[PDB]
């Protein structure tokens, strides 16, 4: 069975939303109270984490993956680089903008993997599939709608997002092809190689000051902050896979329209059990949003037979 | 993106009272945790309380039982109660917000300090 699900279309998506509102939870209603402005320091440690978590597993015989290779690594170095790429120049942009502008632009990114896809994997995007793309930019319109230097560098670092976060889909997605690699090869290298640039970019990067680390570990408080930190990092354990997963077998358009999906959900939640407004910029942004996906999955069906 | 203004600090006789405050501004929906701190004269910050959306407050031992920090969600504010005060407590207070934002390889910390009023008790 683990061969027929590892080949599932349907099955890594669903896997995938799973792991994505797992790790959403994780860090923003069980762990409320955690305080780090220590970004890429704990990034790194998410990294850490997934590799023993799945370094453990192979040493117990559970689960396989690939020897480490030198020559693999080597080739494996743009990916890893592109996937800080799109962690630097995130962090920077939302130092500047919102998190519902980030989504405008975001979702703006699929109109240009898609795009991608086309040229560089061969194929075509049709109009019902691209009826869809704008279905997904315009809920995040609605959605937002409910110093001049700073705003000229807020879409400064979120245009190269844009570029890093549709160069990293595409070339990975050729790279688990010429490779053969296994969503826990992939899952591996990922981790392996971006745990050393992490921690470089965390050095030069960030503050690491006598006063900024005394308020990210409080002497009062150690073991709270390194349980955070680890829970924080064991909630990615199945984003990293499902991410990689995903990629291999359905496409990178495809997850990255799931990925912009996944945060309906969420939406929803804050709608239900929550406070959030009920406003009609809030729940006809949700509905907006879910033709979205319901118009691109019978893109693809219609796609399918043609 | 978040600023915020901080008033209620000034000269208290030994004993007194003093209540704080900090408004916060601008992107006011990602912040979960606000706190105050203290800065001695020749010393470095130290902390002093800390309240989170959901009302989990931390203190420190030294004013423990004394300060009470409190929150206001009508209008974005914290206060800080700072009753019996003695001399020991002069210092620079500061607010702290945090925003936290989470996005699909792992979350977004970012601090933002207010201004600081200076409280002198004696």
């Amino acid at each position: 069975l683990a061969t027929r699900i590892s080949n599932s279309g349907p099955i890594s998506i669903a896997a995938y939303c799973l792991s994505s509102i797992l790790m959403t939870v994780t860090n923003k209603y069980v762990l409320s109270g955690f305080s780090f402005n220590l970004n890429f320091f704990l990034l790194a440690v998410q990294s850490i984490v997934c590799i023993v978590t799945i370094g453990s597993l192979k040493s117990l015989n559970i689960i396989t993956y690939r020897q480490f290779n030198k020559d693999e690594a080597k080739k494996w170095s743009p990916i890893a680089f592109l996937l800080v790429a799109m962690i630097y120049t995130s962090s920077k942009a939302l130092q500047y903008l919102s998190i519902p502008v980030y989504t405008i632009f975001k979702n703006l990114t699929i109109i240009l993997i898609a795009y991608g896809e086309v040229i560089w994997f061969g194929g075509k995007v049709t109009t019902m599939a691209l009826s869809s793309f704008l279905l997904m930019v315009l809920s995040s319109v609605i959605a937002y709608y409910g110093d001049a230097f700073a705003l000229y560098l807020g879409y400064f670092w979120m245009l190269t997002n844009c570029f890093a976060s549709a160069a990293f889909v595409l070339i990975m997605r050729k790279r688990i092809k010429l490779t053969n690699f296994k969503d826990f090869d992939t899952m591996y290298y990922n981790n392996l190689l971006s745990i050393p640039i992490l921690l470089i970019c965390s050095f030069i990067f960030e503050d690491w000051s006598s006063a900024n680390v005394s308020l990210n570990f409080p002497a009062d408080n150690r073991v709270t902050t390194i349980t955070a930190m680890i829970l924080s990092g064991a909630s990615s354990v199945g984003i990293s896979y499902c991410s990689a997963w995903c990629v291999r077998v359905t496409s990178s358009t495809t997850y990255s329209m799931v990925g912009a999906l996944n945060k309906l959900p969420i939406a929803l939640s804050g709608l239900i059990f929550f406070e959030a407004a009920v406003n009609f910029w809030s729940v006809s942004s949700i509905f907006v949003g879910f033709g979205a996906g319901l118009v691109y999955a019978v893109a693809k069906q219609k796609q399918q037979k043609e | 993106q978040v600023q915020l203004v901080e008033s209620g600090g000034g000269l208290v006789q030994p004993g007194g009272s003093l209540r704080l405050s900090c408004a916060a501004s601008g992107s006011i929906s990602e912040i979960n945790v606000m706190g105050w701190y203290r800065q001695a004269p020749g010393k470095q910050r130290e902390l002093v309380a800390r309240i989170t959306t959901g009302g989990s407050t931390n203190y420190a031992d030294s004013v423990k039982g004394r300060f009470t920090i409190s929150r206001d969600n009508a209008k974005n504010t914290v206060y800080l109660q700072m009753n019996s005060l003695k001399p020991e407590d002069t210092a620079v207070y500061m607010c702290n917000a945090h925003r936290r934002v989470v996005m699909e390889w792992g979350p977004l910390g970012y601090d933002y300090w207010g201004q600081g009023t200076q409280v002198t008790v004696s």
